């Protein structure tokens, strides 16, 4: 079956890790272990088609800036994430998109803009704002609340659809 | 059967129940429990488990304050007697010794708790000072000397002798001529391995537990980890600069080769960090696209660089396997750890509830302890390589980006790439040489 | 990789800790801080096989017979140590050997006899004497020096070798 290599990029502190976890992980088990073999892979059915999602989340390694290009190139599709209560992370979205476009050497790379709700702090990036940015880039925008599980599947599946329809 | 004090005069006597302690399905492994139940096992009388002490003292702060920990271990120490010689031998003694073990460790390896809170130290000193008994006397005096020692303010023995420092074009004391090609690739790798090995060894658990290096005061709480990652990033960037700033194809090919040799010596030294610094450079946007340059790289080297690159493939599958097999000393790649620690903390609940009773989720803390413990294990063994002050100084002061912001510099390098090897169909221009010395490598076999 | 639980026993002051720390960090601890119970870990390749050593350094002759029994239940191999410049320590060895034998209930528990502090001239126990006692138990005898490092690796690794062939 088809295997999609999804990469999750973005500034640190925006929950990128909660997204990947909230997708993969079994939500009815006390313990979760990342170091465990293939806890990054998951088989899912999308629009009746079964495939394998291989997700690359390098949360915590943001400071290793020189390894960005390597990690990104291994990907077919990208999830550009920013926290809705963190304006700086939002503004960083552009550079990430440019960096992806560069290593992939294409102006048309499958990607989704994801606004993520990490906590209850005041929202600082208004839905419309991201909406408009996502449209200017011509890519879908999905808002999520990784902790309440809302939007996570949509975010990932939407991207897979992008890859397929590329 | 041994009788315990009355759970009314000693809290740590409460029998275990599904409502205050849970075990993982050979001593027991605690999945979850109440702070009391935890500290009870922290100093259990039945068996020994120093791993639990390190684990607990490394992660307790997330579920119990320092001041409270003290108040609790103290309560644990003061056990009421209800055979008396049996209870003392099989209960009070082990327990009390173990409480003193926790105090010794706490002060010896997690002293920062006392540095940041003077009243805690005061209470600790006072407590240790009240431990009466000729028996405990041995320890009491020890914990005391350690405390005093810690308030006012490491030799190395080797099996064999360190190899001879290797030189090439640059000669001792001529730091002004030191550069990628004029120094001996063997020493370059050697010196950078020591440097990187020290940087690695200096990272403490407190800079890792709690994903603090990713928070806003990361500069204050994870200075050593950051200092380490930044050296690595610089080194990688330097390699990239060296390559795209050598415009002459023939000289550039010479550079990439040297770098691949350095990588080879890193492999030999088990400095996986260095391995990746190289791989990352070669895979960077600027370098990755220089087809004409890699075209002319001998096949043995292309194979080396490919095997090195495979380590990171499939989520470091091969990297992890190789570290688990090699024989230390080695410099691991820290990145892997940072991700697992962060993910372990985010993908697991701080507590598990059983009948409305929030029990501290200890398996979460144990998992993170396993990671910090793994880090520490590789931190013990020192490399047997003589230091070269001047070369050392040379790499410590490398500053690829100068005063340029990351993005500007980053674009610079990429443009440089487009200049020395234009996108097709544009034609490949020729450029003047820049090195006035021989570009032949001295090879990576140590002279003996 | 296989895991070997080694336990270091013997009368206080002999060098147990000093030995382990030397093995572990290649550092000689000069001062004397009584050990209650600590635990070390070491990944090392012995005879081309990668092991993981769990060394349990115990407290010696402190007269806490109750606890010592607890240490020996877990251990797979034991490093019985005495100082060549302390006869008493040598005389205690049988007591430990007997206890291990008792606890584990076996007559062939992997173990090595280590005469530490052989960098000191004032020797009061002769190698022959120790060698004989070793032969009587059918175990090897190694003279070690946590201070100079002499024979430390040999002491520990030999023990690994015996747990390995048992
Ligand atoms: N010169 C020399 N001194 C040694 C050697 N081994 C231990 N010592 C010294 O002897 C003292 C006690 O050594 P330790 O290793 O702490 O003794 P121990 O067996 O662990 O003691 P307990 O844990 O109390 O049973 C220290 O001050 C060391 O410096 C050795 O091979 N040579
Ligand atoms: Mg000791």
């Amino acid at each position: 079956m088809t295997e999609y290599k999804l990469v999750v990029v973005g500034a640190g502190g925006v929950g990128k890790s909660a997204l990947t976890i909230q997708l993969i992980q079994n939500h009815f088990v006390d313990e979760y272990d990342p170091t465990i073999e293939d806890s990054y892979r998951k088989q899912v059915v999308i629009d009746g088609e079964t495939c394998l999602l291989d997700i690359l989340d390098t949360g915590g390694q943001e400071e290793y800036s020189a390894m960005r290009d390597q990690y990104m190139r291994t990907g077919e599709g990208f999830l550009c994430v920013f926290a809705i209560n963190n304006t700086k992370s939002f503004e960083d979205i552009h550079q990430y998109r440019e960096q992806i476009k560069r290593v992939k050497d294409s102006d048309d790379v499958p990607m989704v803009l994801v606004g993520n709700k990490c906590d209850l702090a005041a929202r600082t990036v208004e839905s419309r704002q991201a909406q408009d940015l996502a449209r200017s880039y011509g890519i879908p925008y999905i808002e999520t609340s990784a902790k309440t599980r809302q939007g996570v599947e949509d975010a990932f599946y939407t991207l897979v659809r992008e890859i397929r329809q590329h | 059967q041994m009788r315990l004090p009355s759970a009314d005069v000693y809290r740590f006597a409460e029998p275990d129940s599904e409502e205050n302690i849970i075990f993982e399905e050979g001593i027991p492994i605690i999945k979850a429990g109440t702070v009391i139940k935890l500290i009870e096992r922290l100093t259990y009388h039945m068996y020994a488990d120093p791993n639990f002490v390190r684990t607990f003292l490394t992660t307790y702060r997330s579920f119990c304050k320092p001041q409270e920990l003290l108040s609790l271990i103290i309560e644990r120490f003061e056990i009421p007697e209800p055979e008396l010689k049996r209870f003392r031998k099989e209960y009070i003694q082990p327990v009390q010794l173990r409480v003193l073990n926790v105090c010794r460790h706490w002060v010896e390896h997690h002293f920062y708790d006392f540095e940041r809170d003077a009243y805690l130290l005061q209470r600790m000193e006072e407590f240790i000072g009240t431990v009466r008994g000729k028996a405990m006397k041995k320890w009491v005096e020890s914990i005391t000397k350690i405390i005093q020692r810690k308030k006012i303010a490491h030799n190395i023995t080797f099996q064999s002798s360190p190899p001879t420092v290797e030189w090439h074009i640059s000669r001792p004391g001529h730091i002004e001529t030191f550069d990628l090609l004029t120094l001996h690739p063997i020493e370059i790798a050697r010196q950078l391995t020591l440097l990187e090995s020290d940087l690695y060894r200096a990272v403490q658990p407190s800079e890792l537990v709690g994903s603090v290096w990713t928070k806003e005061d990361k500069e204050i709480n994870s200075p050593n980890l950051l200092k380490m990652i930044r050296h690595t990033t610089n080194l990688t960037l330097w390699f990239e600069k060296c390559i795209v700033e050598t415009e002459n194809l023939e000289e550039r090919v010479a550079v990439v080769s040297r770098i691949i040799e350095i990588l080879q010596v890193f492999q030999e030294l088990n400095n996986f960090n260095g391995v990746l610094e190289v791989v990352s450079a070669m895979n960077s946007s600027p370098v990755y696209r220089l087809d004409h340059t890699f075209e002319q790289i001998p096949s043995r080297q292309k194979k080396i660089l490919e095997e090195a690159h495979e380590l990171s493939e499939d989520h470091y599958k091969k990297y992890l396997a190789k570290l688990r097999s090699i024989n230390p000393p080695c410099v691991p790649f820290f990145g892997i750890y940072l991700t697992n620690i962060l993910k372990t903390e985010e993908g697991n609940p701080e507590v598990l509830k059983r009948h409305g009773k929030e029990l501290i989720n200890f398996s979460k803390r144990r998992k993170v302890a396993e990671i910090t413990g793994e880090i520490q294990q590789y931190q013990n063994q020192p490399y047997c390589l003589r230091v070269e002050s001047d070369i050392k100084r040379f790499f410590e002061n490398l500053n690829p980006m100068g005063n340029s912001m990351e993005k500007e510099f980053t674009d610079y390098l990429f443009n440089k790439s487009l200049e020395i090897e234009p996108r097709n169909p544009k034609p490949l221009p020729r450029f003047p040489k820049k090195y006035s010395y021989p570009l032949k490598s001295p090879g990576v076999r140590p002279s003996n």
